[PDB]
């Protein structure tokens, strides 16, 4: 009569036809609310946003009354076993609630958490601005350590009862969901299972990752060891020239970029990065210019122009009237081809990379706005971010601001701000690697149930030391939860992206570089001008989540797998400097040592 | 003096749906086709089957104006030969078909903050439309080898889908009124030629 196939795929039609009219005004509601903050506005969004939410779980139950296996439709199959994903709706109903007040009192906890200075004792300060200022600015030891100490406790430890049934109900929700646990369930977001010769498996992603890490070793183990060195001359004291780092000493609260601490450790100081903020001001440069030269970028490499409705629609700056708004840069794909960018646009140079970075997502909606309703997606979590930080690498140039005229024609590009630049690019990418790692391998292992509860913090700060050569400046007795101290812990938010996404994002760059014919160091490229590098990289960005990202990946790079060579090569200038001025300087951390043992 | 009522069917204060579009015979006129043309407010005039240039020297017993609102990513399916949704099950174009589609975008019009959802389209279908042929069944679709009973259950989908326009909409999904021509003569004294 008629096939499962068939079904499904009429199934689909109905369901898009709704799911796009639904969505779009749940997203539209969205926008308006981020657009305008009134208390109408927030129901309005809860209103079309509940109502979006209350449809797709009715679709899949639908969904879920097909059989998946007998499909033999790629497309087909990836848009119903996108839409079967019960979650946590195999709870029982009295699981299930509970498990949203966890999640929902984890959220209001980190949130709203206040850590307090113990010298003056109404000095409690929230995370946002208040402890993020402290340990992103302040160099006193002591300082930086009850910020750092304050927010573990006082938060930690009111998350830590809450992480443990967290992980019990998640386990039981994934094993309901046939996964072995809650971190395998969060490692399927990179399994491909039906594509022979691109098949990827969740076992498949630790084996990778592993594989990455142990080759960014030698090239952290340099920036680990003259960070550590720089570190000495801001601390002499509490530090060990062969010991690890000490974690309140890092770049921010976690750690988990180093990128604020290129003042302390700056290779040349005398010589300044490129900021073309003050030229930009005095050519007259207004947030219509920014993105207009923005859009002349992807122009050049040959992606499509903006609509008429972004210009019409976007928030590209801040209005002068009264409504607020939080302007946190975002791309919007509303839906009905209806693209956005709100933002909060200065003239300053971050806001013309980030211009760049945002309108690269907007590149990356506009290729796969072709693709069924639930194929309209980065091939895996990271890739999003990947197309979009490529971006801003051609765009931060010294060649590329030469040909827009935001340098001097006879500008010469010295040796000494190559050494700056990466530099700065090794601490915020190569310094959040091992921490991305650690974190994300413990996640797993307590899910997986290798590390007993009794443990957590025992193999937390060993793991921190061996993996990540960073310390405890304090002890923690098991009743801390550290990991959930971080926003994606304490959200429900997996965090092997940020992993993966840099992989990619250097994969990336090596390749459409060398399409671009470029000669010269990897950190010097600019893809501007390079209509073939563009179209090669719009193949992939077509692709939306209709193809695996195992073989979206390799229409660009041409690699199945992440190759971290293309990130060793990005700062090989670098490495031989490190290397060259780690000469008289131990190379290395010792995980005995600890700041409390003496 | 006697001009053809054309700005009754373009100028027309409201459109009917792409699934129960609304067509016109319009005879015993002086058609001026110099306005239409020449006209910049129209984004599609592809003419099939015949040209603007040598229309006078041919006699058409009856003008047939089709018009109705789709999206503007199925302004392409209007087109003889074409495959989806409209083409299919809405509004078929016959292969050999003579005359000019107009197509011009009504988001002015026909779009409104919220949605105008007076626009159906069907979504579903047993088959195919025939050239020309106009379906206005509302009863319940089957997809299954499961019975209906005139309520949508699983399997059991409504046939008619409305459209959802929004002036904030991308261009392809924006409303598009779309008028066909259709000259038809037969063995007729073809009254009404055009000098
Ligand atoms: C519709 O109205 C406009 C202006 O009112 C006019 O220019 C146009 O010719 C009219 N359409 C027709 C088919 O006459
Ligand atoms: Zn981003």
């Amino acid at each position: 009569r008629s096939t499962t196939e068939d079904l499904v795929k009429t199934f689909l039609e109905k369901f898009n036809s709704e799911a796009e009219e639904l969505s779009y005004q749940s997203s539209l509601a969205s926008w308006n609310y981020n657009t305008n903050i009134t208390d109408e506005n927030v129901q309005k969004m809860n209103d079309a946003g509940a109502k979006w939410s209350a449809f797709y779980e009715e679709q899949s139950k639908q969904a879920k009354t097909y059989p998946l296996e007998e499909i033999q439709d790629s497309t087909v199959k990836r848009q119903l076993q996108a839409l079967q994903h019960s979650g946590s709706s195999v709870l029982s109903a009295d699981k299930s609630q509970r498990l949203n007040t966890i999640l929902n009192a984890m959220s209001t906890i980190y949130s709203t958490g206040k850590a307090c200075n113990p010298n003056n004792p109404q000095e409690c300060l929230l995370l946002e601005p208040g402890l993020d200022d402290i340990m992103a600015n302040s160099r006193d030891y002591n300082e930086r350590l009850w910020a750092w100490e304050g927010w573990r406790s006082e938060v930690g430890k009111q998350l830590r009862p809450l992480y443990e049934e967290y992980v019990a109900l998640k386990n039981e929700m994934a094993r309901a969901n046939n996964y072995e646990d809650y971190g395998d369930y969060w490692r399927g977001d990179y399994e491909e299972e039906w594509t022979n010769g691109y098949n990827y498996s969740r076992d498949q992603l630790i084996k990778d990752v592993e594989q990455t890490f142990t080759q960014i070793q030698p090239l952290y183990e340099h920036l680990h060891a003259y960070v550590r060195a720089k570190l000495m001359d801001t601390y002499p004291s509490h530090m060990s020239p062969t010991g690890c780092l000490p974690a309140h000493l890092l770049g921010d609260m976690w750690g988990r970029f180093w990128t604020n601490l290129y003042p302390l450790t700056v290779p040349f100081g005398q010589k300044p990065n490129i900021d073309v903020t003050d030229t930009m001001v005095n050519q007259s440069w207004d947030a219509r210019r920014i993105f207009e030269e923005a859009e002349k970028f992807f122009v050049s490499v040959g992606l499509p122009n903006m609509t008429q409705g972004f210009w019409e629609n976007s928030m590209l700056t801040e209005p002068g009237d009264s409504r607020k708004v939080v302007c946190h840069p975002t791309a919007w794909d509303l839906g009905k081809h209806d693209f956005r960018i709100k933002m909060c646009t200065k003239v300053t140079m971050d806001d013309f990379l980030t211009a760049h970075h945002e309108m690269g997502h907007i590149q990356y909606d506009m290729a796969y706005a072709a693709q069924p309703f639930l194929l309209r997606n980065g091939a895996n979590e990271g890739f999003h971010e990947a197309v979009g930080e490529i971006m801003s690498l051609s765009a931060a140039t010294p060649k590329h601001l030469k040909n827009i005229g935001l340098l001097p024609p006879g500008f010469s590009e010295d040796n000494e701000t190559d050494i700056n630049f990466l530099f700065k690019q090794a601490l915020t990418i190569v310094g959040t690697l091992p921490f991305t790692y650690m974190l994300e391998k413990w996640r797993w292992m307590v899910f997986k149930g290798e590390i007993p509860k009794e443990q957590w913090m025992k193999k937390w700060w060993e793991m921190k030391r061996d993996l990540v050569g960073v310390v405890e400046p304090l002890p923690h007795d098991e009743t801390y939860c550290d990991p959930a101290s971080l926003f994606h812990v304490a959200n429900d938010y997996s965090f092997i992206r940020y992993y993966t996404r840099t992989i990619y994002q250097f994969q990336f760059q090596e390749a459409l570089c060398q399409i671009a014919k470029h000669e010269g160091p990897l950190h010097k490229c600019d893809i501007s001008n390079s209509s073939e590098a563009g179209q090669t990289l719009l193949q992939m960005l077509k692709l939306g989540r209709s193809k695996p990202w195992t073989l979206a990946l390799y229409r660009v790079v041409g690699a199945k797998n992440m190759d971290v060579r293309p990130l060793l090569n990005y700062f090989d200038p670098l490495f031989t400097w490190l290397k060259e001025q780690n000469r008289n300087s131990f190379v290395g951390w010792n995980t005995d040592w600890s700041p409390y043992a003496d | 003096t006697n001009l053809c009522p054309f700005g009754e069917v373009f100028n027309a204060t409201r459109f009917a749906s792409v699934y129960a579009w609304n067509r016109k015979r319009i005879s015993n006129c002086v058609a001026d086709y110099s306005v239409l043309y020449n006209s910049a407010s129209f984004s599609t005039f592809k003419c099939y089957g015949v040209s603007p240039t040598k229309l006078n020297d041919l006699c058409f017993t009856n003008v047939y104006a089709d018009s109705f609102v789709i999206r503007g990513d199925e302004v392409r399916q209007i087109a003889p030969g074409q495959t989806g949704k409209i083409a299919d099950y809405n509004y078929k174009l016959p292969d050999d078909f003579t005359g000019c589609v107009i197509a011009w975008n009504s988001n002015n019009l026909d779009s409104k903050v919220g949605g105008n959802y007076n626009y159906l389209y069907r979504l579903f279908r047993k088959s195919n439309l025939k050239p020309f042929e106009r379906d206005i069944s509302t009863e319940i679709y089957q997809a299954g080898s499961t019975p209906c009973n005139g309520v949508e259950g699983f399997n059991c989908y409504f046939p008619l889908q409305s459209y959802g326009f929004q002036p904030t909409n991308g261009v392809g999904y924006q409303p598009y009124r779309v008028v066909v021509l259709s000259f038809e003569l037969l063995h007729a004294p073809a009254t009404v030629c055009g000098p």
